[PDB]
RNA sequence: CUUAAUGUCACGGUACCCAAUUUUCUGCCCC
RNA sequence: GGGGCAGAAAAUUGGACGA
């Protein structure tokens, strides 16, 4: 017929091609937006003449180019928002003066509804729940039925029994329409007749469904809103999917990319945050003895290590670094050991922030007493004064010793059981293992609150380490480099019987990446990004966390001795993905047995007072250095606890 | 006490829809605008809400009494709250999520409802205030609102905005919002009232109200006690131009009309618009034609006397709207409307945290303020939506689709018209700096809970910068852009747009205001990077279209000041700051306190500067010599001020910065974008890039070099301006471009074409003078590709200007300034055909110009040879050639109708001069073009690609067989011809030049060395075709019999006989004058150039035509070749160039030395261009005389 | 009629980015 | 036999790679 009729065909018969699975989701966005292209470029002829079948093709081009644009993480793409805000907006305007059949109109009315349906789980503000249910209604009333040839109705009829109406007599289609997933009949079973058991299967037959599914697949986010839902209304289903949508979220996060597939995939704390609510109530509940609560408290664990840092672990290469240093801005780019395997007389503890819960977590293990314990905290006044002392830190470097006070102070406030006996022992080691805050808190330096409460690393031997799998199962000289000026920091450091390897004076990058596995002693200065540019002030520019990464093959199995200023306090204020970025977290990640980084600006005689410290190649050193004398003087218990250990034995 | 509160607001500031704050959340604007200021629907009044005011006041104190430890005149102060909600709640309206900045100690007493502090009691804590509705006016302290001081419309307060986001390691802007900046100077004086009942913090508010500098996104001081008519005229004119089948023409006409604004009212009000041909009785094509029977040159005069009221301005700008818009309606209205990716983010988005921010005690804080001036050595876009789009309430326009607007790119203009530099643009450009010579920066993030602690967004927190108009409310001048299709190096479809950008030179006062600790180092490099000092050029990339070369303000006049802000706060106070006296500071040499900056470090001092600002950007300024008449063809401007030329060169309008205003003298220059888009093209080709499929995620060595569809351009080009024009005296010379008939022989029936470009010969070149600038991050490769695309600038392959087929802007040469880099400044006999044609048609009547024919038979290459980068199967190169007469040339000089100043003698006779620029005696490249043109169609049978159809002494058009037509369109195919020598849509691949004599004898001696001529007629082609029944006669050439003698014998017995008046009599070139010659080609198959090199000498005894009297045996020349060089410099072998030419009459076999007479029309073409010089009309009309008359 | 007070960094955001005013034409000629 | 031609045909809005 017309050019419209042609035109509108052709943008149908697109618009089909993509909606298939067969059409591969390489080449089904530009499918969609040449349809699209041929609707536009059709509507702006005609703004008003237009049909009312070429305003729902519109919407409905907008819906699947809508669904084919996913979330990027924590804030959900724009481009999505305004496809979805289009699409409506078109079939508003193709309902208000709709001039079809009846087919017509079911059309109409089903493209509108999944696309407040969709609308409704992004922005819920705009096109609220009883305005979305009146829809829904006004949809369903019109022939929005059919669930063996229309999957939009069933989203429709889920959405219903989420709302809260009855559907008995649809169930009947429901669940033996072919098209329906498992989730779909989950909902049907729960909402319909509300029922647990069919439920129940239905629901594990999902969790095992999940195992394949990419983290970009929205049945990830289906699941967890449908946890929720079961959250909201006290259910005894949601534990075991809870506790099954973790494992096969740790079964899939371990295939995915770390170039282009994970940063803006893994947007599930609140899936790993859920599961520990789930495994710490079900350890809750009363015992006969201990030994199955004693042994979920250790799956809480597992909780909090698996989400901390995957994309550290994973780390030609350059090229792929340098498209995940671009990845970090939100730009464009074009085994593990046994948590039972612990040296004895090292107590480790886990962390894990809830934001569901707003407590915090803490789980120890005493090798010699095999036992593991959680407790719980509040992580709000915390942040409030971290970002207070990280503001007046960087504006003013050594004036935040106050605040170094203040914040060291609190800690223990909101956080006694690091000084309970039951909880954490006197005498034995302790390594922590932090996660998206507690990184950059410095915790050996935490102050117990008492009338006059000593220190941690008083009374225990600190480690760091980011995650787990981080720590895992010589030549005997000895290296120094030095680039600062020949003016302070040689005593005779510089000159006493050293090495011949590679020790040196007004040291350069490349002498950095010849050595010959060393417990290399570095004295440089440091700056720290905002990214992971953190950068090392040696000659010929500097090295930088990039190139520690990229080049610095020598150093596996050292003991790092790094002194720079502003080293394991690199990575800023807020956090995004619970991966530490320090240089001295680098070091460690090439392969680096452990290294005493400096949090924040040190000065030169500390550092040399940490290299004049020979007698075993610390915690002993700061206590000697006067770092007991917080409320004595802030400014020496500043440039004390900047070095902090990152390692495991 | 009752207080009355002014307001003066200095720069454009924002206001927004009242709402609720039950309603704010409902619109994204509206909680965006909060900051702003408040309007309401009654057209409708305009007020500031007092909360707003009290935020700024609250910021005011404690950011002044942070400054003095917290101490004022005595009394102290304690830290106060700002937390909320720790017993019960009613959370404050505003969240603050900002660094408080707190205090040492601050330890007085705990104050409650008996003593309240001073900064405690200005917040209202102690009082009967609530936090509900209001319901009485019984506060402590009362903030009421503030209104300007008869129902005043909206549109004439606020008109809109849109202000943008532009990220960091790309040059696209990923968001943008809306924006409804107001007016500053009329409706700029708000008025409200505060009470104060504690008289103990009096001093206090004052303080308060004399420090805050900060109100709704401006500088503001608190101050204590028709169309109508016009639209049916343009239909009218519109509605008779197309009665006149003229109506493709009305959008110059509207362009013409816009650009009329630049000049003033005398181009209407004393007729100085052009009046056409002296001599033509018809008038310009488009200014002297009739619209409803009165002229158009006194119709617009009329219709402007029907408008004094309005302005000049303000007439031709409508004028031309209406036009445009009648035009669109009837060509429907292009209508633009995206997608996705129109991302307007607000981030709307509960922590509600609180930092307190302690300062050391003692610290040493003073306030810089820096005054200068901000010239634009280059012309400078500033990015403004279209008209009707920014007009403030007829927003929201969901799914709607805007309409274009006559002006694609607007340019952002105050109410009064004058140029104005947004705060947003320069706020942006110094980040870019800031980020550039810190290195470490955040991309800047929206609604962000906690304020980024990173480098740049430190310094930008303490950083107040003030909007600046210039004192130049005059016209900008139009700067029109195209896109070339790599496929065929011709105009992409749909693809002219126009650029408004203002003159360069004007000056615009900079200020900026740092309020720190210590002047920092960045910054101080970011100011000596934008100084102009005697070396450093200025470098401040300032506005829109960096990458053309639009934008780069040379500051200057910098002054450096500051006062001492712990001891010397209350002369600030006093003082405002200056906030709106900027222009004071700069004649002053002042106030009290304001001592100015003795500790500015130099440009050689900052480290940050060499280590990452200096490098940023890597000038390489380079002259460009061409030794042939430049042209850029500005045709809007051509359709205005004397001369009637119809493509005048593009001249630059450069303002004279301090000095009496603009430049009446124009500047010739080419366009920085021809610039950018000939290096890119040269990339391109060398590259194999151009002509890809698509670009999606591309990163060739064009999309990084210089940008992409997303990625800014590493490499910024500008003007390449001319400084070669004070020795010149002729610098505009006038040559006149005729399409000669096929079939004719003459002029067709339109095709008369003057250009007007400048002077330029091969003894005094024009010298071009034009920089680029590199980005830091290019490595060896990109290098070398960017300095061998200029060494093919350089080596003459790509001319530059328009014509260039003809000759027109052909480079001799580049001369690298000494400034430039060192790695870039290192880094940087003849062949005679021995064929012989007998011609013995009578080696022993006549014919005037016999005829050719050819056949209708055509072979049309459908497979193009693209103008993507070269084939490597294809030879590019350069031939040059040796040009001898062996009859007189004649090659008038219509610049000088009076060159031989004969017309004392007897006035109204044409008296020409031979062709010359600058004195050189030289060949047009035009004449040899469609000489050899015409030569190779013939021999190629290619086709009649100007025929003068349209004739009868019916069928006019179906004389001709409708199988050689001139070609359509690339879909029907392109002839051999038409290949090599272009076409429309596809610009040829060989390209003439300009020839130059330096030899042989002088001139022809026989009113002195001019020889008179015979008059000639126009060509009559019903001689040629007598009857009907005749189909068609084919190609006419002429012969080259000497009958130059006989005028040369009689030239008196001719001069004064007959045509006293019509005769011409111009100089003429003598027998056996050498003249040399090149004629360039790139991407060229072996036989095509074969082909070539046969039209060019196709042996002894063969010889051409050029000039006048070609029936008369005028202007026969002879070409031989030098040097045919190659490029894959290569010179081919001498072997009368083997498998070049032998390849050629193979291919054209199908349609040892060959033989060229054995095809039949070859042979007539020989036999036609024979030469029997090298050694030894009214009764045949009849019909019983001779009725078949044959070639 | 404005505003709501023990919390407004929106000076918290360059209308930014991409595309050569060009392709084609002998100041020329007889009934 | 007391000249014609002085331009014409266009193109004057197409856009704007997130998995
Ligand atoms: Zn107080
Ligand atoms: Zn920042
Ligand atoms: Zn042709």
């Amino acid at each position: 017929p017309t050019r419209e009729d042609i035109d509108r065909k052709e943008a149908e018969r697109l618009l089909d091609e993509a909606f298939n699975p067969r059409t591969k989701p390489v080449d089904r966005k530009k499918i969609i937006n040449s349809a699209l292209k041929i609707l536009i470029g059709l509507y702006k002829e005609k703004k008003d003449d237009l049909t009312s079948a070429s305003f729902i093709s519109i919407a409905r081009a907008y819906y699947l180019v809508s669904i084919t644009i996913l979330p990027k993480g924590t804030t959900i793409p724009e481009k999505k928002k305004e496809a979805l805000r289009k699409g409506i907006e078109f079939i508003d305007r193709a309902i208000n003066k709709f001039n079809g059949s009846i087919l017509d109109s079911q059309r109409a009315f089903r493209i509108k509804s999944v696309l407040s349906i969709e609308f409704n789980r992004i922005d819920r503000e705009k096109c609220d729940n009883i305005k979305l249910k009146n829809l829904l209604n006004e949809a369903v009333d019109k022939g929005c039925t059919d669930f063996d040839t229309y999957e939009w109705d069933i989203q429709i009829a889920i959405r219903l029994c989420e709302l809260g109406v009855d559907m008995e007599g649809h169930f009947d289609n429901l669940i033996k329409s072919n098209k329906a997933n498992d989730l779909q009949k989950a909902k049907a079973y729960y909402f319909i007749k509300k029922d647990d058991h069919k439920a129940k299967e239905h629901m594990d037959k999902c969790t095992a469904s999940l195992k394949y599914t990419p983290c970009s697949h929205r049945l990830w986010d289906e699941t967890v809103g449908f946890i929720e839902r079961l959250k909201g209304d006290s259910s005894t289903l949601w534990r075991d999917f809870a506790i099954k949508t973790y494992r096969s979220c740790r079964v899939q996060e371990k295939e995915t990319g770390t170039l282009r597939l994970r940063w803006y995939w893994s947007r599930h704390r609140v899936l790993y945050d859920m599961a520990f609510l789930a495994v710490k109530e079900q350890a809750d509940d009363e015992e006969p003895d201990v030994n199955v609560k004693q042994a979920k408290i250790k799956k809480l664990a597992e909780i909090s290590d698996s989400l901390k840092s995957r994309f550290s672990l994973r780390l030609e290469f350059k090229k792929f670094l340098d498209k995940c240093v671009t990845a970090y801005q939100d730009g464009y780019v074009i085994k593990l050991l046994e948590l039972t395997q612990v040296p004895e007389g090292w107590v480790v503890v886990h962390f894990y922030l809830n934001k569901l819960e707003g407590m915090g977590n803490a789980i120890v293990f005493d090798k010699c007493a095999n036992s593991w314990q959680y407790k719980e905290f509040q992580y709000k006044e915390l942040f409030e004064v971290f970002l207070t002392w990280q503001a007046n830190y960087n504006l003013y470097k050594e004036n935040a010793a106050e605040h170094l006070v203040t914040l060291c102070k609190k800690i223990g406030e909101t956080m006694p059981f690091l000084f309970c006996d039951n909880f954490i022992p006197n005498g034995k080691d302790v390594l922590f293992v932090p996660h998206d805050f507690l990184h950059r808190l410095p915790l050996h330096g935490s102050i117990e609150n008492k009338t006059n409460g000593k220190l941690f690393l008083e009374n225990h031997s600190c480690c760091y380490l980011p995650a787990w799998s981080f720590a895992s199962e010589t030549s005997d000289e000895y290296v120094l480099l030095k680039n600062f000026d020949q003016g302070h920091f040689e005593t005779l450091q510089n000159n006493q019987i050293w090495g011949t390897q590679s020790v040196k004076d007004g040291a350069s990058s490349d002498d950095l990446e010849n050595i010959r596995n060393n417990p290399r002693l570095l004295t440089i200065l440091c700056h720290g990004e905002a990214p992971f540019r953190s950068m090392l002030k040696l000659a010929n520019g500097g090295i930088t966390y990039l190139e520690i990464l990229n080049s610095v093959k020598g150093l596996k199995g050292s003991q790092v001795i790094l002194g720079a200023c502003e080293t394991d306090l690199v990575p800023p204020l807020s956090d995004v993905m619970d991966e530490h970025y320090s240089v001295a977290t680098a070091l460690l990640l090439i392969g680096a047995a452990g290294v005493v980084g400096t949090m924040w600006k040190v000065r030169s005689n500390k550092t040399k007072s940490l290299i004049e410290w020979k007698l075993e190649n610390l915690n002993e050193w700061q206590k000697e250095t006067g770092g007991a004398a917080y409320k004595d003087h802030p400014p020496t218990f500043y440039r004390s606890i900047a070095f902090r250990s990152i390692g495991f034995p | 006490m009752n207080i009355t509160v002014e307001l003066t607001f200095f720069e454009p500031y924002r206001l927004v829809e009242w709402f609720d704050w039950d309603a704010r959340k409902k619109s994204h604007s509206a909680m965006r605008g909060q900051a702003f200021a408040q309007w309401t629907w009654k057209a409708g009044k305009s007020f500031i809400t007092g909360t707003l005011v009290r935020s700024a006041v609250i910021k005011a104190v404690e950011e002044l009494l942070s400054l003095n430890n917290g101490k004022w005149e005595g009394v102290p102060c304690c830290n106060g709250s700002f937390q909320t909600d720790e017993s019960k709640g009613k959370k404050p309206s505003f969240l603050r999520k900002r660094h408080t900045l707190q205090w040492q100690a601050n330890n007085k007493n705990i104050c409650d409802k008996e003593e309240a502090c001073p900064f405690c009691i200005l917040l209202g804590r102690f009082d009967n205030a609530g936090k509900v509705h209001e319901r009485n006016k019984d506060y402590d302290i009362h903030f009421s609102n503030f209104d300007l001081d008869n129902d005043l419309r909206l549109v004439d307060i606020a008109s809109g905005r849109i202000l943008n986001r532009v990220d960091f390691d790309t040059g696209k802007a990923k968001d943008y919002f809306r924006t409804w900046e107001a007016d500053y100077e009329t409706y700029g004086t708000y008025t409200g009232r505060i009470t104060l009942r504690n008289e103990h913090a009096k001093k206090l508010l004052l303080a308060s109200l004399g420090f805050v500098d900060k109100l709704c996104g401006a500088l503001c001081r608190i101050e204590v006690i028709h169309n109508d008519e016009l639209r049916k005229q343009a239909e009218v004119i519109v509605e008779a131009f197309k009665q006149n089948d003229k109506l493709e023409k009305i959008r110059i006409l509207a362009d013409a009309i816009r650009t009329l604004r630049l000049h003033g009212e005398g181009v209407i009000e004393k007729d100085e618009l052009p009046d056409g041909k002296e001599e033509r009785d018809k008038g310009h094509h488009l200014w002297d034609i009739k619209v409803q029977g009165t002229a158009l040159r006194t119709k617009l005069k009329e219709l402007w006397q029907s408008n004094k009221d309005i302005g000049w301005r303000k007439f031709t700008e409508m004028l031309g709207s209406n036009l445009y818009l009648i035009y669109k309606k009837e060509t429907g209205v292009s209508t633009r409307f995206r997608i996705l990716g129109d991302t307007e983010y607000y981030s709307k988005a509960g922590s509600d945290l609180f930092i307190p921010v302690t300062p050391p005690e003692g610290i040493e804080t003073k306030e810089w303020i820096i005054v200068g001036r901000l010239k634009a050595a280059t012309p400078f876009y500033f990015g403004v939506q279209q008209p009707s789009d920014s007009i403030p309430g007829k927003e929201k326009k969901e799914d709607s689709l805007v309409i274009n607007e006559h002006a694609s790119f607007n340019i952002l203009l105050d109410k009064e018209n004058r140029y104005r530099i947004p705060r947003s643009a320069l706020r942006g450009a110094l980040r870019r700096d800031l980020r550039t010579a810190f290195g470490s920066g955040c991309n800047v993030s929206l609604g962000g809970q906690i304020l980024c602690n990173c480098k740049v967004c430190i310094e930008m927190r303490r950083i107040t910068l003030k909007d600046s108009v210039s004192d130049f409310s005059e016209p900008p001048e139009i700067r029109y852009r195209i896109a070339k299709n790599p496929g065929t190096a011709t105009v992409e479809d749909g693809s002219l747009f126009d650029i408004e950008v203002g003159p360069e030179g004007l000056t615009f006062p900079f200020v900026l205001r740092y309020r720190g600790h210590k002047f920092p180092e960045q910054l101080s490099s970011v100011i000596r990077y934008w100084e102009e000092n005697d070396g450093k050029n200025g470098m401040a990339w300032l506005g829109g279209l960096d990458s053309t070369g639009k934008g780069r303000f040379a500051l200057k006049d910098i002054k450096i000041f500051e006062w001492d802000l712990n001891q010397k706060i209350n002369e600030y106070i006093k003082e405002r700051g200056m906030r709106g006296k900027e222009k004071e500071l700069l004649e002053m040499g002042l106030p009290d306190g304001l001592i100015p900056y003795k500790f500015f470090e130099e440009r050689e001092c900052l480290f940050p500067y060499k280590e990452n600002l200096k490098p940023q950007w890597s000038e390489v300024q380079y002259t460009i010599e061409v030794g042939s008449p430049l042209l850029t063809a500005d045709t809007i401007s051509a359709l205005t001020e004397p001369g009637n030329r119809a493509a005048i060169a593009y001249k630059k309008r450069v303002y004279n910065d301090g000095n009496n205003a603009i430049e009446p003298e124009p500047r010739f220059a080419v366009k920085s974008e021809t610039h950018r888009g000939i290096f890119r093209t040269a990339v391109g080709r060398r590259t194999g890039d151009l002509g890809k499929e698509d670009h999606e995620d591309c990163t060739c060595d064009m999309c990084i070099i210089f940008g992409n569809e997303h990625e800014s351009s590493k490499i910024r080009f500008e003007d390449l301006e001319l400084i070669n024009g004070n020795e010149f005296e002729k610098l505009e010379k006038h040559i006149d471009h005729v399409a000669i008939d096929r079939f004719t022989g003459g002029a067709l029936d339109k095709a008369k074409f003057d250009t007007y470009p400048l002077a330029g010969s091969p003894k005094k070149p024009l010298k071009l003078k034009g920089r680029f600038w590199i980005k830091k991050g290019f490595s060896g490769d990109h290098k070398l590709l960017i300095t061998t695309a200029l060494s093919d600038i350089r080596d003459g392959l790509y001319p530059l200007g328009s014509k260039g087929g003809v000759g027109y802007g052909w480079v001799a040469g580049i001369s690298i300034d000494d400034n430039v880099p060192d790695d870039f400044k290192e880094m940087i006999g003849p062949i005679n055909n021995d064929y012989v044609h007998p011609g013995h048609q009578s080696p022993k009547i006549y014919y005037p110009h016999y005829f050719l024919d050819s056949g209708s038979k055509v072979y049309r290459e459908k497979d193009i040879i693209t103008h993507e980068e070269f084939t490597e199967e294809l030879l590019s190169g350069k031939i040059n050639c040796k040009l001898e007469t062996l009859t007189p040339l004649i090659i008038p000089d219509t610049s000088d109708e009076n060159g031989l100043k004969l017309q004392g003698n007897k006035p109204g006779h044409k008296n020409y001069k031979f062709f010359n620029i600058n004195g050189e005696l030289m060949i047009p490249g035009s004449e040899l073009r469609g000489m050899l043109r015409t030569h190779f169609e013939a021999l190629t049978k290619s086709c009649f690609a100007i025929f003068g159809e349209d004739s009868t002494l019916k069928t006019l058009g179906g004389k001709l067989d409708k199988a050689l037509h001139p070609c359509t369109g690339l879909s029907d195919g392109l002839c051999p011809g038409c290949h090599l020598f272009g076409t429309t849509d596809y610009k040829g691949r060989v390209k003439f030049g300009f020839a130059k004599y330096e030899n042989g004898p002088e001139w022809l001696i026989t009113p002195e060395r001019s020889l008179t001529l015979g008059v000639l007629e126009s060509p009559r082609p019903a001689f040629s075709i007598p009857d009907d029944e005749s189909e068609i006669p084919g190609r006419k050439f002429y012969l080259h019999h000497n009958g130059w003698r006989i005028i040369r014998q009689k030239q008196l017995e001719i001069r004064e006989t007959v045509q006293p008046e019509r005769n011409v009599t111009t100089e003429v070139m003598d027998k056996g004058n050498v003249f040399s010659f090149d004629v360039r080609f790139e991407n060229l198959r072996e036989w095509e150039l074969g082909l070539l090199l046969q039209s060019l000498d196709p042996g002894k005894n063969i010889a051409h035509k050029l000039g006048k009297g070609k029936p008369y045996g005028f202007g026969s020349v002879k070409i031989k070749i030098d040097s045919l060089h190659t490029f894959k410099i290569k010179r081919v072998p001498q072997s009368d160039i083997r498998e070049y030419i032998n390849k050629g009459y193979q291919k054209l076999i199908e349609w040892v030395l060959p033989q060229w007479h054995v095809i039949p029309h070859i042979d007539k073409l020989y036999k036609l261009l024979w030469v029997p010089f090298l050694n030894d009309y009214k009764k045949l009309g009849d019909k019983d005389n001779l009725p078949y008359k044959t070639r």
